């Protein structure tokens, strides 16, 4: 019992400190800027979702709340937090709060390797795209303790098909990454988007690494989207799946922290494959997917906050291709879900680092 | 007495104290949950296809916030698109139960809210959903139209936004919890999940196939 | 890294242009313009979740002629 | 604009026979009778289809003849009337009792000059009848609106 | 920053004693081993300060992310297995080792403190990721291209220990005296 | 094969290619969805709404109880034995307890009870349902005379060829109804 | 397996609950009449309704524990709370957020 | 060089948590399929050889030619490991 003094011997000597400098949040301005960009990166992809499904299905999508439906991810992340979250009866406690925790906090931990805009980047760490497949794989075990502590036998068996779902597509995954880490000679992603901004387009990963591209789209979207994803229990294997006894602001965490995760892995996409703030030459014409002058006010403030947000806006483009292969790719089976990042996505990631490679 | 089903005197003062600032952050809490509710994908009889309806591109569903949750928990109103009969009348109440508080139970065509036209003779028909859960907004029709029933979401909304932040203690259920000890027979249960290789399927019993 | 000169024109001045051009034509914009309505709500997103509830896109009360 | 004070209520004080005109799709008329409720006015949200004569079912007493549905017989079900039995029922410390009388647009132009004048023979009794519709949340008197 | 480095090293160093703690003497083996992920991201968060960024990376991708997963993968198919739980089985040696261990602590602790370290004053670690793969080639090649052997080898018997045998389940595929499938010849016989 | 590996990816990469260019292309289709309470559907000729009644002309006979397949409106009437003919005193229809079968409009010998065009009829109350013969008695609402719905058509009304009502400018129903009186 | 009879005021499970949660039993039979405020109860008539649930469970414990049998007493519960408000005893909570009054309009005694 | 001082201060946080844990010590089948523990085997023999190869491709112009086939030894011997978890169905589901 020698460790009982232990734990509140250093608890008040830095609690005096922890009260005083809890105040100063985010106190460095471009780590504030960064989680404003953070958070509206979220709010497009939860805007952008209901909107291109709509687009596919020709029916609008939200109307009535904002302008078009710009209040609509804020509405219906405002609900969850107002809705009064009530644990189910018998279950854990502890447990059952943390189940979503573990899930997301790496998905927010792992958001300071991005470095969206030349002119804010957070820290450039030693790794990154490295630090991001490592974190990314404490998400399996929020997986397995949102499955166990929800105490019913339907969400156990969810909890076990998530989590060997995204056991099975980070081993991909990873050497995706070592493809683009063999070309670019290191992890650090400020050192990954200097080697393609060399020639603007023509130097991008994705034209060196046509196929480890691929690997990492099918691998991304196995572990954040909704297409491969049997959470919705259409095929009724599960009730709901492990996000079934969630509600409230517990399930706001599984809801939009799976849209981090959406953003995350497409900001990733536009930092290894395709050049992070990396773009064609300014003074264009008016068909430039711009306005009309060649030197606009409009255009002055384009390319100032285009200088601070580019790979957010190329991640916006990845964002919309996941829901445009969402409505286009059959919503495939757990059988032959953990068949393709085994025997298919598994060799094919191991052959193109051989090709990046000599061989 | 002198008047059958009386209304008790609100004897509380209703001290509603609202300032400048509570109130513009009591609208908040009132058009976070009418404009983006949630509603479970839920239908047993012939109505649900009027609420589907509703989810296709004709009619949108998603124009309101309403996203189609298929689980108790992650929706709060329940457009009771059926007729409960005395099965899935227990059903009902535990997928309202497991919702969280501010609710919303909509009822939707006639049999839902009187038991419409099982209401005369029909031995196994709740005679309208609110003998089990209590109801926001009523749409009558058999089936109505799906434009009948964003009318009756129309109703809901304007009936979210009346609800202030200081009322939500009286959106937990009270438990005026009474026990007593019986002397009933515990019957087995009679539904296990045997139906194939019960022994009764695999050949015909002895005093039966003399005469076949 | 200003308080409002390069900001203050993307939070507060340019959302509503861009309201005055995504009410105007958007449900009547081509498949060609509509790519582009869709990059504008998407960059311009802090400015438009701003000066959002100071807008209104409901349609206005018609003529009855008749 | 979106910070509206209580101004909604002082013209319910004044003119006590308001007619509201609300967006379609709903949801921004009852911030409007939260206002209402803070300021001690019971509301009793009515549907305006629903009342048969105003005068026989708000001050007095109507024989609502449930629906038999061919079992029963013809009960007639005798309400007390519903601005004088409600005004009996709340306290006296809170104020008087609004009718919010959703879908208005479904009633004659001589129930809504029944439903102006009522207010002013019945002490502590307002009406907010939801008649027409508007992109803004806008009121006017009902004796502005028998008008035009 | 010499004072945020410091008080995250006993911030991190109680977080992992905790959750050790944790793991050993909780009661439920659920708890226990989800607390492991708390000892595992701990010394995985003390490598960081430690200079170590690619191993705290490797412990976070092995430990956390595939070993703490295995476990739990494995925790939830045995929990039907006793409910019984005798903690007082046969006697009191639950505290006998509670000696031997204190003993081996205040043995170490004898020696770390006394032991003058040959503390170096180099600049460490300039971009610890290419001192440690020149090292997987050149000094530390021969050990790690056997631990690909051992990784096989993991891999073939630990398939082998924990597979279904659903090819021939009922099969004593001879008999001089009869054996049966998967059980070893030396039958159990009491004298 | 390490060659036959990485090309069994491209024999479906480009198949998916060829699907995002057909699911790209139906977002190239104008929305066809009705915004509900700004344009709403106008209901059918014999779209059968809710009821109407007309208390002048109830001669008390009870074909619609008769009919109904609830035997739902409930006619109170005395004899009136002073001008031996019954005469009325309420009449209600219970909504809510209504399938809107309209046996009782059909079966009519004065033309009394009718179908109106209002499906919105919703209450917070199921009480307030219960019309009365001076709540049945009242104006439908017509979708064509709100000034802020603009009531677009339904299918089997617009003209021939078109399958959508917005983009309907003008028109008619798919044929005439007497153009061969003269004609032919 | 929670046999029960919950209509909308008289929930009856067979078992007895330990703060929300319920445990299936064999001897008890829990009961919390109106869970969601409908009627404005004082402790005259509770005592009125838990006399009268002492008074099925003891008449019916010669039956079987089905739930057929349990929807039996709470029926004959929700007959007896409804006389209960046609004798004037309780009311209506007008402090309840829905006023559909499910047990009859309130109505005076022969006009 | 602020995500260290935010490092702290994520950790900083939950020092009061570990106050309060020092003194916390002071008809349901789930059917057994080895799929679950078959399917994190393969991962565990996997993520490691995985973790093997990142300090070998980064720095992987900087080794030179026998340093290449020295990662195939290690490579292709885990293409067996691979080949036979297909084989013996390890990763069937
Ligand atoms: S009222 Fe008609 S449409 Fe609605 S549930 Fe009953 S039978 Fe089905
Ligand atoms: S069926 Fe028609 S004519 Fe006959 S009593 Fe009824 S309303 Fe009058
Ligand atoms: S609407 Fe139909 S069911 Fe109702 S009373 Fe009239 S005929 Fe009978």
């Amino acid at each position: 019992x020698x460790x009982x003094x232990x734990x509140x011997x250093x608890x008040x000597x830095x609690x005096x400190x922890x009260x005083x400098x809890a105040k100063l949040l985010w106190l460095p301005l471009p780590m504030l800027m960064m989680l404003i960009v953070a958070t509206v990166g979220v709010l497009v992809a939860v805007w952008l979702e209901r909107k291109i499904s709509a687009a596919v299905q020709q029916r609008i999508g939200p109307e009535y709340i904002g302008p078009l439906g710009i209040l609509a991810p804020l509405a219906d992340g405002l609900k969850l937090i107002f809705k009064e979250d009530v644990l189910p009866a018998n279950s854990d406690r502890w447990l059952f709060t943390l189940g979503p925790a573990v899930v997301v906090i790496p998905v927010f931990l792992s958001y300071i390797i991005v470095p969206f805009g030349q002119n804010l980047l957070i820290s450039n760490l030693a790794m990154g795209v490295f630090l991001w497949i490592a974190l990314s794989s404490i998400a399996p075990i929020g997986l397995l303790m949102a499955g166990y502590a929800s105490n019913n036998k339907y969400s156990l068996l969810g909890g076990l098909r998530a989590a060997a779902q995204s056991i099975s597509y980070e081993i991909p995954l990873a050497l995706a990454v070592l493809a683009v880490a063999m070309m670019s000679n290191g992890l650090g992603t400020v050192e990954i988007v200097e080697q393609q901004s060399q020639y603007g387009i023509l130097s991008w990963n994705v034209w060196r690494q046509p196929i480890g591209f691929l690997v990492f789209w099918i691998a991304a979207l196995a572990e954040c989207e909704r297409l491969p994803f049997d959470l919705p229990e259409a095929e009724e294997e599960l009730v709901a799946g492990y996000q079934t006894e969630y509600a409230g602001m517990k399930f706001a965490l599984f809801y939009l922290g799976a849209y981090v995760n959406l953003v995350l892995s497409a900001l990733l996409v536009s930092v290894l494959y395709f050049g992070g703030w990396s773009f064609p030459i300014p003074l264009e014409t008016i068909a430039n997917l711009l306005g009309v002058s060649e030197t606009n006010p409009f255009l002055q403030i384009a390319f100032a906050v285009l200088g601070i947000t580019m790979t957010l806006i190329k991640a916006y483009f990845f964002v919309f291709l996941a829901i445009l292969l969402r409505w286009t790719v059959p919503r495939v089976r757990i059988d032959q879900l953990l068949d393709l990042g085994w025997k298919f996505l598994l060799p094919v990631g191991l052959v193109n680092l051989l090709l990046t490679a000599g061989l | 007495p002198a008047i059958l089903n009386p209304i008790a005197r609100p004897e509380v003062p209703q001290e509603l104290a609202e300032n400048i600032i509570l109130t513009s952050l009591n609208d908040v809490y009132d058009w976070a949950r009418l404009s983006s509710l949630w509603p479970l994908m839920y239908g047993t009889a012939c109505c649900f296809i009027e609420f589907a309806a509703m989810i296709g591109s004709r009619f949108d569903f998603d124009r309101f916030g309403l996203v189609p949750r298929n689980s108790p928990r992650q929706a709060d109103l329940i457009i009771t698109s059926g007729t409960i009969t005395m099965k899935m009348a227990p059903a009902l109440v535990r997928l309202y139960e497991q919702m969280p508080s501010p609710k919303y139970v909509i009822a939707m065509g006639a049999c839902t809210i009187t038991g419409g036209m099982f209401s005369s003779d029909s031995y196994s028909a709740v005679r309208g959903v609110d003998k089990l859960i209590p109801v926001d907004v009523y749409l009558p029709g058999c089936p109505p139209r799906p434009e009948a029933i964003m009318d009756a979401i129309v109703k809901l909304r304007k009936k979210i936004a009346n609800e202030h932040i200081n009322e939500r203690g009286n959106l937990a259920q009270t438990h005026r919890l009474f026990t007593a000890k019986h002397k009933m027979k515990p019957v087995p249960p009679i539904l296990t999940g045997q139906y194939l290789n019960a022994p009764s399927r695999q050949a015909p019993p002895p005093a039966l196939a003399a005469a076949m | 890294g200003v308080y409002g000169a390069l900001a203050g024109l993307y939070l507060l001045v340019v959302p509503a242009i861009v309201y005055a051009y995504l009410n105007a034509r958007w449900y009547v914009a081509s498949s060609f313009e509509r790519a582009f309505m869709y990059f504008l709500v998407t960059f311009f997103f802090p400015g438009l979740l701003l000066l959002a509830p100071f807008i209104n896109f409901r349609p206005q009360p018609r003529s009855l002629n008749s | 604009g979106l910070l509206a004070g209580y101004q909604f209520v002082k013209d319910l004080e004044s003119a006590g026979a308001l007619a509201l005109f609300v967006p379609p799709e709903g949801g921004f008329e009852g911030r409007y009778q939260r206002r209402l409720r803070s300021k001690g006015y019971t509301t009793l949200p009515m549907s305006a289809p629903g009342l048969g004569d105003l005068a026989a079912y708000l001050t007095q007493e109507h024989g609502i003849r449930p629906a038999h549905t061919g079992k029963e017989d013809i009960r007639v079900y005798f309400q007390p009337p519903l601005v004088t039995y409600h005004l009996e029922n709340l306290p006296p410390n809170a104020k008087g009792l609004v009718l919010w009388l959703i879908d208005g647009k479904r009633l004659s132009k001589q129930e809504f000059a029944y439903l102006a004048q009522l207010t002013q023979t019945l002490p502590k009794f307002k009406v907010v009848v939801e008649v027409g519709g508007d992109r803004v949340v806008r009121w006017e008197p009902l004796a502005d609106w028998v008008a035009a | 920053a010499t004072l945020t480095q410091t008080i995250t090293f006993f911030a991190l160093a109680a977080a992992v004693i905790i959750a050790a703690l944790g793991v050993v003497l909780l009661d439920n083996v659920v708890y226990s081993a989800f607390l492991l992920g708390g000892v595992f991201l701990s010394i995985a968060g003390l490598y960081i300060l430690m200079n170590a960024d690619f191993v705290s990376a490797a412990q976070i991708l092995i430990y956390v992310g595939a070993v703490n997963v295995l476990i739990l993968f494995a925790i939830m198919l045995v929990n039907k297995r006793e409910t019984y739980t005798p903690v007082p089985g046969r006697w009191l040696r639950q505290g006998g080792a509670a000696v031997v261990s204190l003993g081996v602590f205040a043995l170490l602790t004898k020696m770390i403190l006394q032991t003058p370290w040959q503390l170096s004053s180099v600049p460490p670690t300039p971009d610890s990721i290419t001192t440690i793969g020149q090292h997987f080639f050149s000094d530390f090649l021969l050990p790690f291209e056997l631990a690909s052997v051992l990784l096989l080898m993991a891999l073939i018997g630990a398939v082998v220990l924990a597979r279904r045998e659903l090819v021939l389940e009922p099969e004593p595929i001879l008999g001089e005296e009869v054996v049966p499938p998967l059980e070893l010849p030396e039958r159990p016989r009491e004298p | 094969q390490i060659t036959n590996y990485a090309k069994e990816a491209v024999q479906s990469a480009k198949y998916i290619g060829q699907g995002l260019s057909v699911t790209f292309d139906h977002m190239r289709r104008r929305p066809i969805t009705v915004q509900y309470p700004y344009e709403k559907l106008i209901p059918s000729e014999r779209f059968r709404g809710r009821i109407h009644f007309e208390f002048d002309k109830c001669i008390a006979c009870e074909v619609c109880v008769r009919v109904c397949p609830i035997n739902l409106p409930v006619v109170d009437w005395v004899f009136n034995k002073e001008l031996k003919k019954k005469e009325l005193k309420h009449y209600s229809i219970d909504f809510g307890v209504c399938i809107f079968c309209a046996n009782c409009v059909e079966y009519c010998p004065t033309n009394c009870l009718s179908v109106t065009e209002e499906y919105e009829l919703a209450t917070y109350d199921r009480h307030e349902l219960n019309y009365d013969s001076v709540a049945m008695g009242r104006i439908p609402y017509k979708v064509t005379q709100d000034p802020m719905v603009t009531p677009i058509r339904e299918f089997a009304y617009l003209p021939a060829g078109v399958m959508s009502g917005h983009d309907l400018p003008a028109g008619a129903q798919r044929a005439g109804e007497r153009p061969e009186a003269i004609a032919n | 397996m929670l046999l029960k009879s919950t209509t909308r005021h008289v929930h009856i499970y067979a078992g007895h609950v330990v703060d929300g949660e319920v445990h299936p039993d064999t001897e008890t039979l829990t009961l919390n009449v109106d869970p969601d405020n409908e009627l404005e109860w004082n402790e005259a008539a509770l005592a009125k309704v838990e006399a009268k649930f002492r008074e099925l469970v003891a008449n019916a414990a010669g039956e079987d524990l089905t739930e057929y049998n349990l929807r039996r007493i709470g029926s004959d519960l929700e007959h007896f709370i409804r006389s209960l408000l046609m004798q004037g005893e309780i009311g209506y909570n007008l402090n309840s957020r829905v006023r559909n009054y499910s047990l009859g309009i309130p109505r005076v005694n022969h006009s | 060089g602020y995500e260290y001082f935010l490092g702290f201060l994520i950790i900083c946080s939950l020092v009061p948590v570990l106050a309060l844990a020092a003194s916390a010590l002071l008809g349901a089948w789930i059917q057994f399929n080895v799929r679950y523990y078959m399917f994190a085997l393969v991962f565990v023999i996997f993520d490691v050889e995985t973790v093997f190869l990142y300090p070998w491709a980064v720095a992987f112009h900087q080794l030179g030619l026998l340093a290449f086939i020295e990662a195939l030894i290690f490579i292709a011997i885990l293409v067996v490991a691979l080949v036979y978890a297909w084989r013996k169905r390890a990763l069937e589901w």
